[PDB]
């Protein structure tokens, strides 16, 4: 780390590993009881745990692929939607944060709609259908990456990006189709455009093998999402990313164009 | 967790207990990693959904592989594979006649193999030490205890309360920096191969402030020029004392230049050019690298 020694490799991992610590996209289909707009609701409510808990982007990122992972093979009823959702935010948290929050907060901020031995249990059968396999390469961690193929670092851009990928955690609605390395293609150069004028980087069209031409799928996408961001029925992250912590970012106008 | 038979308690521990198992079917001797789970009502433990989690991607020659996973109602085994005695057994039965430097250049490389392997897959070792080296009567060497370990997809924040074991703490850790490396596990294999070299510990601390000292004394105080950003650190002081570097010959005379060449890149103050795992294996000292095989007392 902190060495550009690995960093190729680790880049060429993560991206092994996104392909096999991916989800179902079509899970929610064959999914009964629930919808993307349930799931939606529920994404945008461990935003705010996040914020209330003060939790890494990354700690979010990683309860969201649990939680994918997880539906894309158990049948679950809206009533156990969020108790799937806390297991995953606690594993997360003891997987990736410094020290995670106790249980005992996780039950409450579910307003005691669950037992903490419930918690508890729906922690182990999560950890069983995961397998183990909870360190995931999230977007976080690819924008983390490109980051550093900045000419030079443009604390705004970054904030921007990160902005924009944390709003395709919400809506699995088009996004369950694109790899984190895509999606993170997608908000960097979309978060480089609006505030510099400046494209995806040749570095990393070299680094990623991606052109600015084959992220155009997702970044139409993304695009689209940037703009409506406002009318969202969810706006956690928006109100999360307004902050000075990551300079308001949420506030800057989007392009209307792209010209690709 | 029937066909397993406990033989003897081969380590203690705070996040669980270690013993020497056989499995009855197979004849297959294994450690079992046990943990406490029905206790600290807080589910199951970080340590052990790093290590398990971890440790599932990492399979290398030179890293205890992890067989099983066994968890069920109160108790979560962890099954690995096992081997005969940690480094610091083996340094201690050394003592007298000390191991050769041909077995020391053999275990530095395999250590420095397996913990690049790591490195290159994201993780962070975090608390490599003697008693977390195992070795076996072939010549092998492996990285083993990766409870404190941390991927790194993204950079890991630095604990506030020390957990790292304090003789083999980087000086970063010790300064207070934001962020851990690659570059503190480095540090650790260098404090390690000195000690095989010399007999006897590097940085022997007894408190953070001593650790800190015994460093400065022996590779002399960093200053700016050295290490850029040394004197704005958190944990930094202008009040610190002004020591001079030694000569490496007087820290550990029995290597040659090859030798006092790496060791001192393995200690190399600032963490960005303090040499990685990778660049190691590429040292000259290692032109020659064999696999002998050592001398182990029951
Ligand atoms: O063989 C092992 N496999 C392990 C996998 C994970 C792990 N995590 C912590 S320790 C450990 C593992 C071991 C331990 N092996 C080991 C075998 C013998 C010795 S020793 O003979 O040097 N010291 C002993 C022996 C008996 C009682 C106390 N200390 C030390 C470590």
């Amino acid at each position: 780390n902190e060495v550009p020694d690995y960093h190729e490799d680790i880049h060429t991992y993560l991206r092994e590993m996104e392909v096999k610590c991916k989800p179902k996209v079509g899970y929610m289909k064959k999914q009964p009881d629930i919808t993307n707009s349930m799931r939606a609701i529920l994404v945008d409510w461990l935003v705010e745990v996040g914020e209330e808990y003060k939790l890494q982007n990354e700690t979010l990122h990683l309860a969201v692929n649990y939680i994918d992972r997880f539906l894309s093979s158990m049948s679950v009823l809206r009533g156990k939607l969020q108790l799937v959702g806390t297991a995953a935010m606690l594993l997360a948290s003891k997987f990736e944060e410094i020290y995670p929050p106790e249980v005992a907060e996780f039950v409450y901020i579910t307003d005691d709609t669950y037992t903490k031995k419930q918690v508890l249990r729906m922690e182990h059968l999560v950890l069983k259908v995961l397998t183990f396999d909870l360190a995931a390469p999230t977007v976080n961690q690819f924008l983390t990456q490109y980051f550093l193929h900045q000419q030079p670092a443009n604390c705004k851009v970054e904030s921007l990006a990160m902005f924009l990928g944390e709003l395709s955690l919400i809506d699995a609605d088009p996004y369950l189709k694109y790899l984190p390395s895509v999606i993170a293609g997608a908000a960097f150069h979309l978060a480089l455009y609006t505030v510099t004028g400046q494209s995806w980087p040749e570095s990393l069209i070299r680094k990623t093998g991606y052109t600015l031409e084959s992220l155009k799928p997702c970044l139409m996408d993304l695009h689209q999402t940037y703009l409506k961001a406002p009318q969202h029925a969810q706006q956690s992250i928006r109100e999360k990313y307004k902050n000075s912590k990551y300079h308001g970012v949420s506030l800057l106008n989007p392009p209307e164009t792209l010209n690709l | 967790m029937e066909n397993f038979q406990k033989v003897e308690k081969i380590g203690e521990g705070t996040y669980g207990v270690v013993y020497k198992a056989r499995n009855k079917l197979t004849g297959e001797v294994v450690a079992l990693k046990k943990i406490r789970l029905d206790t600290e009502t807080e589910g199951v433990p970080s340590t052990a959904i790093r290590e398990i989690s971890l440790l599932k991607e990492l399979n290398h020659p030179n890293i205890v592989k992890l067989l099983d996973v066994i968890h069920t109602e109160n108790k979560l085994y962890l099954v690995f594979e096992f081997l005969h005695q940690d480094l610091k057994k083996f340094m201690d039965a050394s003592a007298l006649t000390g191991i050769p430097l041909p077995l020391i250049k053999s275990y530095l490389f395999q250590l420095l193999q397996g913990l690049a392997f790591c490195h290159s897959h994201r993780v962070l070792h975090r608390d490599l030490k003697p008693q977390n080296l195992l070795i076996n009567t072939e010549g092998a060497i492996k990285l083993a205890d990766f409870g404190l370990a941390r991927a790194f997809g993204v950079p890991v924040r630095t604990y506030t309360h020390e957990v790292v074991t304090l003789w083999y703490r980087a000086p970063e850790i010790l300064l207070g920096c934001k962020y851990y490396s690659t570059a503190v596990d480095i540090w650790s294999l260098g404090c390690i191969f000195a000690e095989m070299v010399t007999r006897r510990a590097l940085f022997p601390g007894d408190s953070e402030i001593d650790q800190l000292f015994r460093i400065f004394r022996t590779l002399g105080t960093p200053d700016e020029v050295v290490w850029p950003g040394v004197t704005s650190m958190p944990d930094y002081k202008p009040s610190f004392p002004k020591w001079a570097r030694q000569d490496f010959s007087k820290v550990v005379p029995p290597l040659d230049e090859d030798g006092r060449s790496l060791l001192s890149q393995m200690l190399h103050y600032d963490p960005n050019k303090r040499i990685s795992a990778k660049a190691a294996l590429a040292h000259p000292f290692f032109q020659d690298v064999t696999k002998p095989v050592p001398h182990l007392r029951l």
